[PDB]
RNA sequence: AGCUCUCUUUGCCUUUUGGCUUAGAUCAAGUGUAGUAUCUGUUUAAUCUCGUGAUUAUACUA
């Protein structure tokens, strides 16, 4: 799932950390959501991240 | 640049060219044949059974034949013992189907590069 | 850009669908058996009440302990092992922190 | 690739390697002989050599990563025992990282480039490596200390080359 | 003098010169980037622009390997470098 | 035979994206090299665009 | 091992001549035969 | 001149005729 | 001017900038 | 009959080989002829008749 | 349930890398000067023949 388009989804695992887990659990959360950041840091879901921000 | 390129269509033997002889190509030599003499063999057949029969009659000699048928010194020092079983190479030489993990080739380039 | 996108689209989606990678889950430290022998009890738990009556909310990841992280661990274990000098000078051997 | 094409390939491609080794074997059994003189055939023979040789030394390398230490783990702390037991019997005293202030720097210097000057001493045509090692050498020899520094903090930290 | 920083008309011309001329052309490659060594064209692409290389930030599983490794083979960043996945440079800083 | 030999023409000299060729015959080798190699290059391909990764 | 360092506004004179010389080697081909060849085509046909 | 340098790059290394498609599938959407 | 340039060049952009850088008979004897 | 014929011509469409490509390719000119003149035929039939009967 | 026109998808590759060896080999440039080319700035009318020519009324003008 790439966070720019599945906020619900990420907001759903942070839900899940803060309910059952730690701060080191957490920074591995967040080193997982910028990891998929840079692996969709492309142009084609550049294309289709931007097309879905202005259709929403 | 195709100028320099394969051959896909090489050249087709021809019939000589026929014509009066000026040219000299081929000096004569060797212009006797010679043939088997006896004892030489060759003009002596057997027959399908006899030559079998002796070819098994030499293989059996050959396989019999192989079978059998008719305070010290040297206690000062801190590694001991560092080349046994060393000498015992050399039971028997494998041909390896790979040139460049033969021993001749361990044995050229250990010679030659250094 | 519509039709450049559904062609972009299908081929993306085709790599996807190649690009998925399998998920290996953690075994159940409650496995089936002892699902069993609960429900057992649960089902007897609650008969008893039907016959008398007829006659830690969360849970939190623990952490991993201090002396278990190993990279720290190493960074102590490498600067003793490294930046240490001459052997034949004495000197005292820095602690390996080791644990486990 | 489709694998009976691939198998042609291989099969092909260890025959040629097979002549191309062979003839390898024989001009340098001619040319450790004499038996040529020409300047072709040698110069040939020793790109052959030196492509084998890295071919045996990439296998002996991959072989070291893969089967280990060769040197077994009591075999090197018997090595090292005896190393420590020598230099302590000679009371030898470790050298020293060379300090800022070391007083036989510009000496020790002058010796290293000298060597590397004389390097290039009988020089005709030089490549471009060869003229920027001559302009770091006289650059040394105008700046003595700042060549020092240099060098003591590339000996100091650096670990890649 | 040839060397310094690269820049990105460097770095996007090796990349033509690279996709003109293959891998194993880098005086051809220099020759285009005329500000630069065979020498240190072709160290930019092995060390920098070879598509294989991750400038990513460094997960916790890299960084355990890249300890282990550092304390077992010590000092040899050539030999480390391709079993934790990375540069010997980005290993080694 | 001769009007698909027209649309061809035409379609192949639209370009869609990045010129990654010189010359015509440079164009249908890379299309072809696209209909042959991209199902292997996906994540070199991916690499280049990002700038990273393996 | 640094990573790229960007474009400034203003190019300097080796840069442009290098995006020049850049430009006409990627779109180079042929050698000097061929390029003879072509040009006595054409002075083939306006002789002709 | 956009149009002219649709594939070089942005500062945030995107490609200019990535942003003019970005904005155009926007509109079509 | 130093300030880095809003367009920075590609090498498809270099590409594509090669690339755009890149009878009547009278008579039976000329026939 | 009409969509099994669709879905033949589709799972057909690729090649295969050249005795396939020719089979298609007969079998679509006959389409494009179309339907026969069984009137000229038979005229030519009856023609045929009265010549081959003299002869 | 037809034929033509158009679009999309599938197919087809349709100008699409034609050998070898020691990757065959080796390679930083600048500057001067000359010449040749580039840029940054009278009117109208009818007639015939090969319209034309010819027939031909007439305007304007301190």
């Amino acid at each position: 799932c790439d966070p720019r388009t599945n906020p619900e989804f990420w907001a759903k695992w942070e839900q899940f950390e803060v309910q059952h887990g730690n701060e080191d659990t957490f920074k591995e959360m967040l080193r997982v959501k910028r990891s998929v950041q840079a692996k969709y840091n492309t142009d084609v879901n550049f294309i289709a991240s931007q097309a879905l921000a202005r259709s929403q | 640049t195709t100028a320099h390129r394969p051959t896909f269509d090489p050249a087709r033997g021809k019939e000589a060219l026929r014509g009066p002889a000026y040219h000299q190509r081929l000096l004569p030599a060797y212009t006797t044949l010679k043939f088997r003499q006896p004892g030489q063999g060759g003009a002596a057949d057997k027959s399908t059974r006899d030559l079998r029969a002796e070819l098994e009659a030499a293989e059996a000699a050959h396989y019999a034949k192989l079978k059998g048928a008719p305070r010290r010194w040297d206690e000062d020092v801190v590694f001991k013992n560092q080349a046994r079983g060393t000498e015992d190479k050399g039971k028997r030489k494998e041909f390896v189907n790979d040139l460049l993990r033969s021993d001749f080739h361990k044995r050229f380039m250990s010679k030659y590069v250094r | 850009a519509a039709l450049k996108a559904g062609q972009m689209q299908k081929l993306r989606e085709a790599e996807q669908s190649s690009k998925r990678k399998p998920l290996i889950l953690p075994a159940p430290q409650v496995s089936d058996s002892e699902l069993d022998e609960i429900v057992k009890m649960g089902m007897i738990g609650e008969r008893a009440s039907a016959m008398a009556r007829e006659s830690g909310a969360p849970i939190r990841t623990p952490r991993a302990p201090a002396q278990e992280d190993h990279i720290a661990n190493e960074i102590r274990n490498i600067k003793a092992l490294t930046e240490t000098q001459s052997s034949l000078l004495g000197g005292e051997n820095a602690p390996l922190a080791e644990g486990a | 690739l489709p694998a009976p094409i691939e198998n042609i390939i291989l099969r092909y491609v260890k025959a040629k390697a097979d002549w191309w080794i062979s003839v390898a074997h024989y001009n340098r059994e001619r040319i450790r002989r004499g038996a040529t003189v020409d300047k072709t055939v040698a110069k040939k023979n020793v790109g052959r050599l030196t492509r084998l040789w890295l071919k045996a030394e990439q296998e002996r390398q991959h072989n070291h990563m893969k089967d280990g230490p060769y040197v077994s783990s009591e075999e090197a702390v018997a090595i090292y025992t005896t190393t420590v037991h020598w230099l302590e019997a000679r009371k030898f005293s470790p050298i020293p990282f060379p300090s800022v202030s070391y007083k036989h720097d510009t000496k020790i210097l002058i010796l290293a480039l000298e060597r590397l000057r004389e390097a290039y001493s009988t020089k005709g045509r030089l490549n471009q490596s060869q003229r920027e090692e001559l302009a770091l050498i006289e650059q040394a020899y105008d700046s003595p200390g700042t060549t020092l520094e240099r060098i003591k903090r590339f000996l100091l930290t650096q670990r890649a080359f | 003098v040839k060397g310094g920083v690269w820049t990105n008309i460097e770095d996007e011309i090796l990349k033509a010169a690279v996709s003109k001329y293959g891998l194993n052309q880098w005086a051809r490659v220099s020759s285009l980037l005329a500000r630069k060594t065979p020498k240190q064209c072709k160290a930019r692409w092995n060390e920098w622009l070879d598509p294989s290389i991750k400038k990513i930030e460094w997960s916790r599983e890299e960084d355990e390997k890249l300890l282990h490794l550092a304390k077992l083979m010590p000092t040899q960043w050539r030999t480390i470098a391709p079993i934790v996945g990375r540069t010997a440079n980005q290993c080694l800083e | 035979s001769l009007k698909r030999r027209r649309e061809k023409l035409a379609k192949s000299g639209e370009e869609h994206g990045d010129v990654t060729y010189i010359n015509e015959k440079n164009k249908q080798f890379n299309a072809k090299l696209a209909r042959f190699y991209n199902k292997y290059t996906a994540e070199i391909r991916d690499s280049f665009e990002r700038g990273t990764m393996v | 091992t640094k990573p790229a360092r960007p474009d400034t506004i203003d190019l300097d004179e080796d840069e442009k001549e290098m995006l020049s010389e850049a430009r006409a080697r990627l779109a180079n081909t042929q050698g000097k035969k061929a390029k003879r060849k072509a040009r006595e085509r054409q002075q083939e046909e306006s002789r002709r | 001149p956009e149009e002219e340098q649709g594939s070089s790059r942005n500062l945030d290394g995107r490609r200019l005729r990535t942003v003019t498609e970005a904005k155009a599938l926007a509109e079509y959407l | 001017n130093k300030a880095p340039a809003p367009i920075q060049i590609s090498a498809e952009q270099l590409l594509r900038e090669a690339v755009d850088r890149q009878q009547r008979f009278a008579d039976l004897e000329e026939l | 009959k009409r969509m099994k014929k669709k879905e033949a011509h589709r799972d057909d469409t690729a090649f295969r080989d050249y005795a396939r490509e020719a089979e298609k390719t007969y079998k679509r000119q006959i389409r494009n002829m179309g339907a026969p003149d069984l009137e000229k035929y038979m005229r030519e039939k009856l023609s045929a008749i009265e010549k081959a009967a003299a002869a």
